[PDB]
């Protein structure tokens, strides 16, 4: 749901009342998403959301901040 | 002929937009607005709104594609060594600064501060960009660290380290000036480079508005959007501009005509707005493609195309981010302090014509010397920096002069 | 509305560019303009595409004759064929038709 | 292998358009043509002009 | 219609500017960018609208 | 990587070795000397 302080989601049928309220609610800049699990670690960007969140499927659906690649520092010295 | 005897390093700024604000508008909230009969009447007009929303979504995605293309060009995130001993050069202005907000270098902070600028209205929505500013700063930092440490090799394959005063040494070798020039003027070159980068941020700040394009586009968007809102309060040849007034003060069969007039007017206005947005997005995408090209050729390698990056012979470039675009700093080599001499096509000694292997012939008035083309370091004419060909009389404009031979004295002492 | 730059001034720009590339090689595109004899500049131009300089310096007269003859032929080629321009006229035609 | 023994300098023509005739239209006068009734009626439509 | 045509003309003008910068003011190693063959140098001339 | 012996025909001389920073010490073999010693 886009641009909503997510506490207002239940206001606006047979099976739709499992994706309203519910158990997992994540609040992001784009809005709030229901049905996903926040994860601390990061991976490559699957299906994108916005403001740096890329949801994906792993057995459930996760929503994580995006990764930009693997760190790599070059051993630099003035005579090598 | 006229040959230079000195040089100046220079740094030049270039600014390019890469993306615009992603927006979204839905008909039913805008054209009619929380009214059932208006929606019923609008349903007869067909599928205009589906195609309008599709058209806007196309641009919304294309913006993220543009940013990804222009910036995301590195497989890994490099990082500068903790210590800074780049042979006397100084990159403190452009490198990220920790004791500051998140990651921005001083110049990026000046850029964000200088550029200054919609809220929630009826039916309009703004979507956040897919890449936050911190990620963009991370990409630019990775690119800058890679090009400082590893030259251009990280563009082709795997990064290979190289001392900076040695990579610039044969970055001169590209533009035709031999190596020893740098190794013998290192201190002066470093001072000129540092001074130029010091000057660039004052040049940006003192001028009240040199950003220009980056700001300009933003204004346009806002202006256009405003007119759309101001198009909502128009009678369009009807009784009143408020739908509730029309529906309340008259019977439905009579008021249907007025409702239809408002529908037509608002629909036409929306059509014009969408067409304008498409046309503008095309040009923005063109600029983004040009920016991606300039990134690839100029940042990840030296360039041989004249005036593609800066004015003068090209050395390297450094990228910096901006609110909705990119800023390049091109470093160029410009000759100066020219002195003029007299030349000749080829020498004629011992009946044979000698041409220069690489360089030209010059003369200060009595004697003759061979020098490289972009600098003045005269050398004695020998038989290993010249090659022989043909006979004497064919060429027009030759001159007479001896050609020294190195082996002759050595075998003379040891016949 | 009238154009900002009158045609004579455009001709002056083109003349300046042509003189610069005739009497200074291409150094005027980087820094200060530097003079150089024209046959020497052509010799370096040859050296820049994998042909040594003696090739030019032995065959200067032939180069000059071919160059002059080709430029001479360009004027007749333009004058004879009526569809030589073919592209600048199209824009004018389209604009006039749309306005009409 | 095959290598040349002679050459022919050539010159070639290329043509590019760079500009089109600037123009403008008196928005109101075209639609209405110095008629007060038309001008007053046009103000309803908005800021298209 | 005028807007679209103006965009096309702007594309042509940018191409012409690039050709002038890269071929009049120096040699070019890009194949068939300026002429058919090995490039040596170019000379410009004006026209009523080009 | 094709290492080769530092002769005097794949390197060139320019001035003395005070101005440059990072100069190392080594000997540049010269090809003509053994032949000159052989024939004189
Ligand atoms: C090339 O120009 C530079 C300046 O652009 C000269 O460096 C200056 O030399 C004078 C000598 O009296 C000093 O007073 C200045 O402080 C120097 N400037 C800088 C920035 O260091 C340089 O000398 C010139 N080259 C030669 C060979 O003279
Ligand atoms: C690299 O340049 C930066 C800025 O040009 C230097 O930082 C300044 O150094 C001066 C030296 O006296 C101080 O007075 C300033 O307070 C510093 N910070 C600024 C100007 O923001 C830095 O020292 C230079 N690094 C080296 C190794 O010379
Ligand atoms: C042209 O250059 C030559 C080469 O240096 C000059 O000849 C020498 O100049 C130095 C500089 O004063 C003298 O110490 C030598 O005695 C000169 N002769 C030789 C054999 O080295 C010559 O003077 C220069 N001419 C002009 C007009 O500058
Ligand atoms: C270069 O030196 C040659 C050798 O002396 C000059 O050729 C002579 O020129 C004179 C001038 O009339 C003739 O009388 C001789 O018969 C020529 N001899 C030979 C062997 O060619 C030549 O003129 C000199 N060129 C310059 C430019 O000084
Ligand atoms: C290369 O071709 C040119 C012509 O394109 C040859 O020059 C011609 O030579 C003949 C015989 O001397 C003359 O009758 C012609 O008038 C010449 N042509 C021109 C344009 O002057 C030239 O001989 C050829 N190269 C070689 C080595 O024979
Ligand atoms: C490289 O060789 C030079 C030449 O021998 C060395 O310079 C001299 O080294 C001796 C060694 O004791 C000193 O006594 C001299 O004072 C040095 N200078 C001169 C002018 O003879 C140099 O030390 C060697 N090593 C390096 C790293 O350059
Ligand atoms: C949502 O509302 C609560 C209380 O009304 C408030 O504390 C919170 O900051 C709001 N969320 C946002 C993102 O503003
Ligand atoms: C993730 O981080 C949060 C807070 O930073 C912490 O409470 C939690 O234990 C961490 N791990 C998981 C698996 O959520
Ligand atoms: C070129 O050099 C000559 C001396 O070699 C000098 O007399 C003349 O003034 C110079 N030309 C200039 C400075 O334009
Ligand atoms: C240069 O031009 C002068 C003009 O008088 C002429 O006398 C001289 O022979 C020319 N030099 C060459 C090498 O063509
Ligand atoms: C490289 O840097 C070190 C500093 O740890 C310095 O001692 C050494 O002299 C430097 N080498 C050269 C060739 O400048």
């Amino acid at each position: 749901y886009q641009d909503v302080n997510c506490t207002e989601v239940p206001v606006a049928t047979p099976t739709w009342r499992v994706y309203s309220t519910g158990s997992n609610v994540f609040q992001t800049r784009a809005g709030c998403l229901i049905g996903a699990e926040h994860v601390n670690n990061s991976y490559e960007c699957d299906i994108p959301i916005g403001a740096g969140i890329c949801a994906s499927y792993q057995q459930s659906i996760i929503a994580y901040t995006m990764s930009l690649g693997a760190e790599n520092s070059v051993a630099y010295s003035n005579n090598s | 002929i006229a040959i230079p005897t000195n040089f100046t390093i220079s740094v030049t700024t270039e600014i390019l937009p890469v993306s615009m604000t992603k927006t979204s508008v839905d008909c039913t909230m805008y054209i009619c607005g929380d009214s059932t009969e208006c929606s019923n009447l609008l349903l007869q007009y067909g599928s205009f709104c589906t195609q309008l929303n599709r058209a806007l979504t196309g641009i919304a995605v294309e913006q993220d594609k543009n940013t990804q293309e222009v910036f995301a060009q590195v497989k890994q995130i490099y990082k500068t060594p903790p210590i800074k001993d780049f042979g006397g050069f100084n990159f403190s202005q452009i490198l990220p600064d920790p004791s500051k907000p998140s990651k921005r270098s001083p110049i990026e902070d000046l850029l964000f501060n200088k550029v200054t600028l919609a809220q929630k209205f009826n039916g309009l929505t703004v979507l956040p960009p897919l890449l936050t500013d911190e990620m963009i700063a991370q990409y630019t930092s990775a690119l800058l660290a890679g090009t400082i440490t590893s030259g251009w090799t990280f563009g082709a394959g795997p990064a290979l380290q190289i001392p900076f005063p040695m990579q610039m040494a044969y970055r001169f070798n590209g533009i035709g000036v031999t190596q020893n020039v740098l190794y013998e003027n290192q201190k002066l070159i470093a001072n000129q480079f540092n001074s130029a980068i010091g000057k660039i941020q004052d040049s940006l700040s003192s001028t009240p508005s040199a950003l220009g394009k980056l700001q300009d586009v933003v204004n346009q968007n806002a202006q256009a959007l405003n007119t759309l809102v101001k198009q909502l309060s128009s009678n369009f040849g009807a009784i009143s501009s408020v739908l509730n007034d029309i529906l309340s003060r008259l019977d439905p069969p009579e008021a249907e005509v007025q409702i239809d007039r408002l529908i037509t007017g608002r629909l036409q206005s929306l059509q014009t707005y969408v067409t304008q947005q498409l046309i503008r997005a095309a040009e923005i995408r063109a600029s983004a493609n040009l920016a991606a090209t300039k990134m690839s050729e100029c940042v990840l390698g030296q360039s041989k195309r004249v005036d593609f990056c800066g004015k003068g012979y090209h050395l390297m470039s450094f990228p910096q981010s901006a609110p909705h675009g990119v800023v390049f700093l091109h470093v160029t080599y410009v000759p100066a302090q020219e002195k003029n001499f007299t030349t000749a096509p080829a020498i004629c000694h011992d009946g044979k014509a000698h041409f220069p292997r690489e360089g030209v012939f010059v003369s200060n008035g009595t004697h003759w010397f061979v020098t490289q083309r972009n600098f003045y370091e005269p050398q004695i004419i020998t038989t290993d920096n010249t090659f022989v060909s043909g006979n004497c009389d064919v060429v027009i404009g030759i001159v007479n002069n001896t050609v020294y031979d190195p082996l002759q004295p050595e075998l003379d002492s040891f016949k």
